[PDB]
């Protein structure tokens, strides 16, 4: 179960 | 930028017995960047029905992949894995040895 | 024993034309269970183990939306980092991400991790407390500041300590028949006459799961390192692993040497000694 969409660098 | 050459192991899934069906594996690991060309050879020619794993990588970020195909060893047929990568000036061929 | 769930993501820019190539894999322990590949036709998160096929279409819709969100974040990062590092738009670059959680025997949270790399080197990583970041250089330091102002650690922590563990447990229960079976290595020893005066003994460990194993040679009860070779642990292709270790010995002295094998699936380590 993936994490929510990550935050950009 | 930071290039790591592939380690190559060529081996069968199961102990090799002439005339019995088996899987030939070429395991390439420890390389970066990810683009790589891997062929399996029978007596010099590229085998067509070769499958590979999904790209993943290790603790030091280096990539690994498994290539494999179905085969039937015999006394005299040569099998091998040929690999090309930006870190190699020419493709490297690694012969299968039953005992390794 | 202990378990983990981990995801691996790779993106490779294609300056000549189009979007980056993106590949994602998930694992429970050493078992791959899902994949996504931007170049495959489905454009969906796909099962790679039978016990995940259980999951209904909302699972798969959800995972598919999330994984695409990951590929787009990486695509933006490839552009941002090329500018932070002052690189030309001509070359191909790579971003890599890995995160997940471990649980102990008791299936309670043990630890979580989230790490990110650019061109094969550490860029930024979550610290063990899951509240703060490790940046490797001044570009990553800029990313650290952005993620701190945006409270990224909190929300990761909520997932690593909560959601991740909860799903790991559900998968362990659903994939019980394999995921909670350990397969002890099948071992044997081979003998190769190198010359009239030396021989090689090779100790094999086959068809074992999980991948963690130790093979060590001893001579008259003490560890030996000189004149040995140890191959890296390698996948058999059916979900188990293989390894071997070899030692060169004077011919006629084979009985002095012993191979010791340790693995989670073995109550006692095994000892092998030549004379079948």
């Amino acid at each position: 179960y993936l994490a929510p969409g990550p935050v950009t660098a | 930028m930071i290039q790591r050459t592939p380690k190559i192991q060529v081996y069968s899934r199961h102990p090799a017995e002439n005339g019995k069906s088996n899987f030939l594996n070429c395991y390439v690991s420890g390389f970066h960047p990810s683009d790589i060309e891997v062929d399996l050879l029978k007596n010099g020619e590229r085998i067509e029905k070769v499958e590979h794993s999904d790209l993943s990588f290790s603790k030091d970020w280096s990539f690994y992949l498994l290539y494999y195909t179905e085969f039937t060893p015999t006394e005299k047929d040569e099998y091998a894995c040929r690999v090309n990568h930006v870190t190699l000036s020419q493709p490297k061929i690694v012969k299968w040895d039953r005992d390794m | 024993g202990s378990h983990s769930m981990r995801y691996f993501f790779t993106s490779v820019s294609r300056p000549g034309r189009g979007e980056p190539r993106f590949i994602a894999v998930g694992y429970v322990d050493d078992t791959q269970f899902v994949r996504f590949d931007s170049d495959a036709a489905s454009q969906r998160m796909e099962p790679r183990a039978p016990w995940i096929e259980q999951e209904g279409p909302e699972y798969w819709d959800g995972e598919t939306r999330k994984v695409k969100a990951h590929s787009q974040t990486h695509r933006v990062d490839l552009g941002t980092l090329r500018g932070y590092y002052n690189q030309s738009e001509a070359g191909s670059h790579t971003v890599q991400r890995m995160y997940g959680c471990d649980v102990g025997s008791d299936w309670r949270f043990l630890r979580g991790y989230h790490q990110y790399a650019y061109d094969g080197k550490d860029y930024i990583a979550l610290k063990e407390d899951l509240r703060s970041w490790t940046a490797a250089d001044m570009a990553a330091q800029t990313t650290k500041h952005k993620w701190e102002a945006a409270h990224v650690a909190e929300q990761l922590r909520a997932y690593l300590e909560g959601t991740c563990v909860e799903w790991l447990r559900r998968y362990l229960e659903n994939g019980k028949e394999t995921l909670q079976r350990t397969d002890a290595p099948k071992t044997h020893m081979t003998h190769h006459a190198v010359s009239d005066h030396e021989a090689t003994l090779r100790c094999w460990a086959l068809s074992f799961y999980p991948a963690e194993i130790t093979l060590t040679w001893q001579r008259d009860g003490e560890d030996q390192t000189q004149d040995t070779e140890l191959v890296e642990t390698r996948p058999a292709g059916d979900g188990t692993f293989q390894k071997w270790a070899a030692v060169v010995v004077p011919s006629g002295q084979e009985q002095r040497y012993t191979c010791h094998v340790q693995h989670e699936g073995l109550p006692k380590p095994l000892t092998l000694r030549w004379e079948p």
